[PDB]
């Protein structure tokens, strides 16, 4: 276990899709065009996650 | 729209250089990917039109 600190990068896995919690490229939502969608992903692969 | 104009000026001075894009630096890559996202490409086209 390793302490967690601020200023600190995490990393957040799904415990039922065992996916990899990341910021999607698509934008739903056209309120905002500056807004990114968040969504699970199911590489560790890139900084995303 | 001289604000404007100004602030896609700066945008663009701030904007990586070619070779960096080219040997792929991930910090130089992030910063044309954020500017990308600020500015559309469609607006350009427009307003040059």
């Amino acid at each position: 276990h390793r302490t967690l600190l601020y200023g600190h990068a995490i990393l957040l896995r799904h415990a039922h899709s065992r996916m990899y919690l990341s910021c999607l490229t698509t934008s739903r939502s056209m309120t905002d065009k500056l807004a990114f969608d968040v969504g699970l992903q199911e590489d560790a692969t890139g900084e995303a996650c | 729209m001289s604000f404007y104009a100004a602030l896609i000026d700066l945008l663009g001075r701030c904007a990586p250089e070619m070779h960096l894009i080219q040997a792929g630096k991930g910090e130089a890559l992030r910063i044309r990917a954020i500017l990308r996202s600020l500015v559309p490409l469609d607006d350009l086209v427009g307003i040059i039109s």
